[PDB]
């Protein structure tokens, strides 16, 4: 049984300078031709789905999901996110302790584009400052700063199974814009191994 | 008192270190590819201005750390402990290289600097001793030479055989203490202040500043002792295994001050010598060495 | 059968506080089933105790015993996971904190003889335990000098208390 | 004659842990400059010797095919030539072995 | 009790030692490079050197022909000794054979291994040890002493 589908039905293309930017909201109205028919499909099963008010509900799930990581609330996190999202979030955090906090959001969240036997997928735009610090099994710090805020802009996709009566909005994936800055480097150092050769072979 | 000079000299060395550290914010990753003959092509991502060649040797194996005395960064000789600066190609130099002439000079310079440290602390604080310079002589000469100027009160004093043995004991204690060689590149203006009292050191600092376009000069510190260096020095004092103060020769035209050139020989742990061979080398190292 | 050595690798320490030194890494590795005598293997374990990772590996490469080859293989596996999973930066910065061998489940058979006699045949198996601590081997102990011995003897005499007296 | 009593582990432990019975460390370990691998001071390198021994078999395999029969050892001197190398006048009157590979750097 | 002994005890008897040495000598001549146990290789090194002298003596020598036939089971080698090995070593006065230590066999017996080869052969050069260069610091110090002397 699958309650989510990997990938995005229609990939929204973020425009450079959107962070600087009413305005963008009108662009959705201009682009409602592509998305409003999709919005109707979510509305048909729900009828309370509005692009203006959806981000608040989605934002709570996104923030809550990250909070579960601090407490390792795997059971809670499963409900918050779809099955596709969960493996990425927690697999690499095994035997690690992370302190995550949410600073005030820089800009209000707004729905960006939606494209759904029926899995409604809604793209949301979020810019928020957060704090991250990950430590080793021994407690040694390996990544992030305990009390320094980092401003991150990302687009988050939630997915709900419209057909199922029990279907609910769960985070499915995050769309990363190319203009987004690179992630912070790790504290530890890595080594790129040299070419491996047999005794007969010689270095080149 | 000489102790007062060391205290202030040490502070300026410490403050300069802090300024350079503060100058670099955060850890910047630099891709350094290994161009050394052995294990070529390995690329390490290291922290800029923090990571040193010794860290890379630790990454590979303990053999590299023990056998690596110097590093060739982009074809340039770098100290094993000098923090890296940028992405580059690194190769490790050992005492058994086919052409150790570059390696020999660094050992030659370090031994001369170590000898200078012994002279200043060998005498009692009552006496006044000023170091003039470390003459550069070829290894073929058979001894490394350090020039020092004594006070008029010592014009009639010459070291005896027991006194020479005492100097080796002080030098041997330094080797046993195993003090790593600190390295700082400092501008002439700050260096002149650090060595303002010793007029002879002032001119030597000026010469190095004159050669390079900037005023940056190479300063090396062994614990409290600090001195200028013509080039790269040994990472630690423990490298030397045999050490001897062969003889001291007083320069004839030494009216304003008594300029003495001290002769010594040293051998690294990697290259030990037979007792008979060492005795002959010491005998051959007791002859005045001129600069040609 | 007990496999607590593996569980020692699953221990997770609490997050280190700001006022705490960087915790040295500890790695426990073992091979539970080895067709080798524990007593014979112990000889190898005893010598390598306290030595560096590189020095122990170098000695094993030139060792004639079969167990030594097994020990080197065990050492290499432990080192690989240490960098892969325990965030070890420098491979050379490892030393042998502990090395010991234990008994393993054996097999029992009857040893026939040509003259109607029989014997007890056993297929011996053993376990091998090693703990690796990141960093160079600790400096060796310095034997006490004569002066140190005399000072303690005088100190011991002073420390003496009168027995069975008011 | 059988033991009069069981030998205590403590007595047994001392016997096996006596320095004479313990395994001794070796200080003759050396490095191979050619391969960068370990070797003993009185023992040759093996990583490079692996190339030499295998190359000998390859050269010998070429020799065996050329001879084509047992008891065919030539009465004249033999030489080995690799691709890109042409026989010289001095090579006249000598068995010539042709190797498809180029002249190895180590081999001269 | 091996004081004053000048002969190794190999094979199942003195005749076997000669036959085993004969087999080793025949194999070495055919291939010019053979790997064997150090003890056996050392014993056979002297025999190989003397054989080259017999080849140098000349083909017409009746004793050499008898010696060559006995030691070399394969008769195709007899022309080779007089026409290949002997001409090659004419300039040399000795030291025709080079014997070096090889890492011990990892065959559960840890036998001491050595390689014996004929010098001047066409086989690839063995990895011989190279002495330290005079450019080393210690040698340079000795060079200064030499110049002074
Ligand atoms: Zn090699």
């Amino acid at each position: 049984h699958l309650a989510c589908t990997a990938g995005i039905f229609d990939p929204y293309v973020p425009p450079e300078g959107d962070a600087r930017m009413l305005t963008q909201r009108t662009e959705r109205l201009r682009k409602n031709a592509a998305s409003q028919l999709a919005i109707r499909k979510i509305r048909e099963f729900d009828a309370n789905f509005k692009t203006k008010d959806f981000p608040e509900k989605a934002k709570d799930i996104f923030i809550e999901a990250h909070l579960c990581l601090n407490n390792s609330d795997h059971d809670r996190l499963h409900t918050l996110v779809t099955e596709h999202c969960f493996p990425d979030m927690v697999w690499d955090l095994k035997y690690k302790t992370v302190r995550w906090g949410f600073v005030e959001s820089l800009e209000p969240a707004q729905v960006v584009h939606v494209r759904c036997n029926m899995y409604g997928q809604v793209t949301v735009r979020l810019h928020t400052r957060q704090t991250l610090a990950i430590y080793d099994r021994f407690g040694r710090l390996m990544y992030g700063q305990e009390d320094v805020p980092k401003d991150v802009l990302e687009y988050v996709v939630f997915e709900r199974h419209l057909m199922n009566p029990y279907g609910s909005w769960r985070m499915h994936a995050k769309i990363v814009p190319a203009w987004a800055p690179p992630k912070q480097p790790i504290l530890k150092t890595l080594m790129i191994p040299g070419p491996q050769l047999k005794p007969w072979e010689e270095y080149e | 008192s000489p102790t007062e000079l060391t205290e202030m000299r040490n502070d300026l060395f410490n403050r300069e270190k802090s300024r350079q550290l503060s100058l670099t914010p955060r850890t910047e990753k630099i891709e350094v590819k290994h161009v050394g003959k052995t294990d070529p092509g390995t690329v390490f991502v290291m922290n800029k201005n923090i990571s040193t060649p010794y860290s890379c040797a630790m990454h590979l194996s303990e053999w590299y750390c023990s056998k690596s005395i110097l590093a060739l960064v982009d074809g340039q000789p770098w100290d094993m402990y000098k923090p890296l600066t940028k992405s580059c190609e690194i190769k490790f130099l050992t005492f058994k290289d086919p052409d150790p002439k570059e390696v020999n000079k660094a050992y030659w310079r370090s031994c001369a600097m170590m000898l200078g440290c012994v002279i200043e602390r060998a005498f009692k604080d009552d006496y006044v001793v000023s170091l003039v310079r470390a003459p550069e002589v070829p290894v073929i000469a058979g001894a490394f030479c350090y020039d020092v100027t004594l006070d008029k009160r010592l014009d009639e004093w010459m070291p005896t055989k027991e006194n020479l043995r005492s100097f080796t004991k002080d030098a041997h204690a330094l080797i046993y203490r195993d003090l790593p060689f600190e390295t700082l590149d400092v501008d002439a203006r700050v260096a002149l202040e650090i060595f303002q009292h010793n007029k002879y050191k002032v001119d030597f600092i000026e010469e190095k500043a004159s050669q390079n376009p900037e005023r940056i000069v190479k300063l090396h510190r062994i614990g409290d002792f600090i001195d200028v260096s013509e080039g790269p020095l040994i990472p630690r004092t423990s490298v030397c295994f045999q050490y001897e103060v062969s003889a001291v020769h007083n320069l004839n035209p030494s009216q304003p001050n008594l300029i003495r050139r001290f002769q010594g020989l040293s051998l690294p742990t990697h290259l030990r010598a037979q007792f008979t061979i060492w005795d002959k080398l010491v005998e051959r190292s007791r002859k005045m060495v001129t600069e040609d | 059968i007990s496999r607590k050595w593996e569980k020692k690798n699953k221990i997770v320490y609490p997050p280190q506080l700001p006022g705490e030194p960087r915790r040295p890494a500890e790695i426990y590795h073992c091979r539970r089933q080895i067709k080798y005598s524990k007593d014979k293997m112990w000889y190898l374990a005893k010598m390598i105790r306290g030595m560096s990772i590189d020095q122990a590996l170098a000695q094993l490469e030139f060792n004639d015993k079969k167990g030594a080859q097994i020990i080197k293989e065990v050492l290499l596996e432990a080192q690989d996971m240490a960098v892969r999973d325990h965030n070890v930066e420098f491979r050379s910065n490892l030393h042998i904190a502990e090395s010991t061998s234990g008994r393993g489940q054996c097999l029992k058979r009857i040893r026939y003889h040509g003259r109607g006699r029989f014997g007890i045949m056993e297929k011996v198996y053993c376990h091998y335990f090693v703990k690796l601590v990141e960093g160079p081997p600790p400096p060796p102990e310095v034997p006490k000098t004569a002066v140190d011995h005399a000072k303690d003897y005088i100190q011991q005499l002073r420390s003496r208390t009168i027995i069975h007296t008011l | 004659a059988a033991p009069k009593n069981r030998r205590t582990i403590e007595v047994n432990r001392c016997r096996r842990r006596n320095p004479q019975k313990l395994i001794k460390i070796k200080n003759n370990i050396d490095i191979c400059p050619e391969c960068g691998h370990l070797k003993q001071k009185h023992v040759l390198c093996g990583y490079c010797y692996e190339k030499v021994r295998q190359e000998t078999t390859k050269i010998r395999q070429q020799i065996g095919a050329q001879e084509g029969g047992p008891f065919r050892a030539p009465s004249v001197e033999t030489m080995v030539l690799y691709t890109g190398e042409k026989p010289s006048e001095k090579d006249q009157g000598k068995r010539i072995v042709e190797r498809n590979i180029k002249r190895p750097s180590w081999f001269t | 009790i091996s004081h004053g002994r000048v002969y190794r005890r190999l094979g199942l008897g003195p005749e076997s030692r000669i036959h085993l040495l004969r087999n080793l000598l025949t194999g070495l001549v055919r291939h010019e490079r053979i790997e064997a146990t150090w003890a056996r290789a050392d014993e056979m090194r002297g025999y190989a050197e003397k054989l080259i002298d017999y080849g140098k003596l000349g083909d017409t020598n009746e004793r050499a022909m008898r010696m060559a036939d006995f030691w070399l089971t394969e008769k195709d080698l007899i022309p080779k000794l007089f026409k290949v090995l002997a001409p090659r070593f004419q300039g040399q006065n000795g030291n025709y054979t080079r014997m070096l230590q090889i890492p011990n066999r990892k065959e559960q017996d840890r036998a001491k291994m050595a390689v014996i080869e004929y010098k001047g052969n066409y086989l690839p050069p063995l990895p011989l040890p190279h002495r330290d260069s005079n450019l080393t610091l210690l040698n340079q110090l000795l060079l200064g002493l030499q110049q002074d002397l």
